[PDB]
RNA sequence: AGGACCGAACCGACUAAUGUUGAAAAAUUAGCGGAUGACUUGUGGCUGGGGGUGAAAGGCCAAUCAAACCGGGAGAUAGCU
RNA sequence: CGAAGGUGUGCUGUGAGGCAUGCUGGAGGUAUCAGAAGUGCGAAUGCUGACAUAAGUAACGAUAAAGCGGGUGAAAAGCCCGCUCGCCGGAAGACCAAGGGUUCCUGUCCAACGUUAAUCGGGGCAGGGUGAGUCGACCCCUAAGGCGAGGCCGAAAGGCG
């Protein structure tokens, strides 16, 4: 039984996230929590809420061991870019990105 | 003499405060929002006929109203005048 | 090329670095442990435990110079009246760094520095 | 000093195959209070080789 | 504070506030009017301002051109 | 550097306001377009 | 006394470096000239486009000038791309 | 008992194309034979919107400078309190006019804004706050100048006074 949890609209870049997202992949939770912790980047704390709430989203919803759980599927997905203006010298205007992302952590007894 | 009926359409409300508070323990003077058209002596003889007691001094200012967004719309509040009703020293009021 | 030289720079020009780490030594005097960058912590050593050998010896001399050091009264007192005979007896290494991990707004690596005899 | 093509996504790959991350190897474990810490480092709640070197 | 009392009863110091108004998609609407009015001007400003690009013309252009 | 713009309300309205929209045929004629138009501030003038 | 001298405020802009997707659509730094006079500045006013003004460089007239800007004739015309 | 549209597959025609059907979709579509066209796009330094690239690169706005303890808090290099350090000091201090127009103060919030975080803020939300016979304006007076009863002049508008 696979549960899904997702943090839509993480103020973060995708490709800043998927460097993160790449360590824990197939990895037991108690692996993947404890690199987490002592990652010291900004998508290491999105992506650890995210596994906590997949946890305890498998835990309450549908009884899962959580020593038996594993990370199955993790991903990140492009989201919405709300965009700025941040203007440069002699009147030019430049369109900044200020990317999201839609965090999706999978994780299951398999 | 000013009519009894300007006299009932100048006074608006009283005002609630901090400063209305402290002024009214301390200096004996009560704060109105009055009408905006209202002058002082309209006002002290309102407060000398409405409510029967004796007024030393008027002091006004105008209240400018505040700029207001509901939702994404803006809007401004009205602008609305402010009295300080200085009474003597022995009359009462609720 | 740095062969065989000494002492950080810390981003900081000769002033700003004679006056943190004065700042510094007399805040770790006071404390007796404090919090602060690793880098910090390993140049403040060379600060410090010059004082405590020097406070050593009680003279009005030595009393003037770790005025002219720390300039505070307070740091020479306690200087000389505590950890004088405090550190009578070790040979050096008065203090102890501590690593503990990773500063929040920057990432810096931060450490405790406190000294020996202090539990 | 600007491109005249537009770099494929191979090549946008093949630079990034170097940007990934290392993780930790190992967490070393405190002998006293059994929680695990980094290598030389001290304890979230104070140890470090057995000894309390600080409260909290 | 009050979202957006659709009235507050000063007869106790409540308020019934429905509106969305104040809300994150409320957010995302100055997010909008802050959007295009700075695109509008982004535009504008490209428009009147990147002028005077001397383009190698006012002293090797020059030259070339002779 | 001194910009074009150094504002003064006195200027503003003696210069582009309603009176002396008013005050000439060609003015008045520019209170009309801006009617036909349908503007919502149809001068300075505030 | 002085369209006198040296020199800050103030006014200006001779030289160099930086910068040139600038901190800045002309500036900063180090020096520089005048500095009781044909000085400078605030506020308000007047002069309108083949017109103004100009110690005169075709200079300036809202970052636009060998004839401003806006709207209209107007879908000018283009044996040219 | 599943239209158009979307996405596949199979078949078919010399071609533009055509037909059947699976999934999605959930309400319209239209044979034939005629008729009328805003009737077919890859280019026009084409127009509008969206997304790439360079690239997680440059930069994060004066080289006046920061250090520590405690507090709050989900979290503190940036907030508060404190002790030190440094900078301006004919200003980088204080008071105004012009101009702006509530940016003032208090409580609360951190999505957006702030070139980082933010518990903070000139940010959001709510409330409060500007008190005059003497200050200033208004007002009496006129300058440059403007308007201008009549008037003079001018195709008209209007110009001058
Ligand atoms: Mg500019
Ligand atoms: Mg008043
Ligand atoms: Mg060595
Ligand atoms: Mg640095
Ligand atoms: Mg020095
Ligand atoms: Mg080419
Ligand atoms: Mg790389
Ligand atoms: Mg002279
Ligand atoms: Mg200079
Ligand atoms: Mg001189
Ligand atoms: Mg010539
Ligand atoms: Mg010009
Ligand atoms: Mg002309
Ligand atoms: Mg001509
Ligand atoms: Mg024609
Ligand atoms: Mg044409
Ligand atoms: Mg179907
Ligand atoms: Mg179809
Ligand atoms: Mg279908
Ligand atoms: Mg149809
Ligand atoms: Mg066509
Ligand atoms: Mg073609
Ligand atoms: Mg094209
Ligand atoms: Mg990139
Ligand atoms: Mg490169
Ligand atoms: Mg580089
Ligand atoms: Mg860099
Ligand atoms: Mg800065
Ligand atoms: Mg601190
Ligand atoms: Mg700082
Ligand atoms: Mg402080
Ligand atoms: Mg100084
Ligand atoms: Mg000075
Ligand atoms: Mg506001
Ligand atoms: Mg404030
Ligand atoms: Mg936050
Ligand atoms: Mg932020
Ligand atoms: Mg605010
Ligand atoms: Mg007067
Ligand atoms: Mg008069
Ligand atoms: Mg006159
Ligand atoms: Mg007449
Ligand atoms: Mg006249």
């Amino acid at each position: 039984m696979e549960t899904i949890a997702k943090h839509r609209h993480a103020r973060s870049s995708a490709q800043k996230v998927r460097l993160v997202a790449d360590l824990i992949r197939g990895k037991k939770v108690s692996q993947a929590l404890d690199i987490l912790t002592y990652t010291n980047k900004k998508a290491a704390v999105l992506v650890k809420k995210v596994l906590e709430s997949a946890i305890a989203n498998a835990e309450h919803n549908d009884g899962a061991d959580i020593d038996d759980l594993k990370v199955t599927k993790i991903f990140v997905d492009e989201g919405p870019s709300m965009k700025r203006i941040m203007p440069r010298a002699k009147g030019r205007a430049d369109r900044i990105l200020k990317r999201t992302s839609h965090i999706t952590v999978v994780v299951s007894d398999r | 003499m000013i009519r009894e009926e300007r006299l009932l359409k100048v006074l608006r409300a009283p005002h609630v405060s901090e400063k209305a508070s402290t002024a009214m323990e301390k200096s004996n003077t009560i704060v109105l929002k009055v009408a905006k058209d209202a002058t002082k002596a309209e006002i002290k003889a309102a407060v000398q006929k409405l409510f029967e007691v004796e007024v030393e001094v008027v002091n006004t200012l105008v209240v400018k109203g505040k700029v207001k967004r509901h939702g994404q719309r803006i809007g401004r509040r009205s602008d609305w005048k402010k009295a300080y009703v200085t009474l003597k020293e022995g009359q009462n009021l609720d | 090329m740095r062969h065989r030289k000494s002492g950080r720079q810390l981003n900081r020009n000769s002033s700003h670095r004679q006056a943190m780490f004065r700042n510094m030594a007399g805040s770790l005097v006071r404390h007796e442990i404090i919090k602060t960058t690793l880098p910090k912590a390993k140049e403040l050593r060379r600060v410090v435990e010059p004082l405590i050998t020097l406070a050593k010896t009680d003279s009005v001399a030595n009393r003037r110079l770790a005025f002219a050091r720390t300039r505070d009264n307070e740091i020479v007192a306690k200087l000389f009246n505590e950890l004088g005979p405090r550190f009578a007896s070790r040979a050096g290494g008065y203090t102890r760094i501590l690593k503990c991990g990773f500063r929040a707004g920057d990432n810096a690596p931060m450490a405790y520095i406190e000294l020996v005899d202090r539990s | 000093a600007v491109q005249q093509n537009k770099p494929t996504r191979s090549k946008r790959g093949m630079r990034r195959s170097h940007d990934a991350l290392t993780a930790v190897t190992s967490l070393s474990v405190d002998k006293t209070s059994g929680e695990k810490h980094l290598r030389h480092h001290i304890t979230a709640d104070g140890y470090y080789r057995g000894r309390k070197v600080i409260a909290k | 504070m009050t979202g957006i009392v659709k009235w507050f009863n000063a007869d106790k110091g409540f308020g019934f506030i429905t509106p969305d108004d104040g809300s994150k998609d409320v957010f995302v609407h100055f997010s909008a009017i802050q959007n295009d009015g700075y695109k509008s001007k982004d535009e504008g400003q490209k428009v009147s301002f990147t002028i005077e690009s001397g383009a190698k013309a006012p002293a090797a252009g020059n030259v070339t051109s002779l | 550097m001194k910009r074009t713009f150094q504002p003064s309300v006195l200027k503003r309205n003696r210069s582009h306001g309603f009176r002396a929209r008013m005050a000439t045929k060609n003015g008045r004629q520019v209170l009309a377009r801006r009617r036909a138009k349908g503007r919502a501030r149809l001068t300075v003038s505030k």
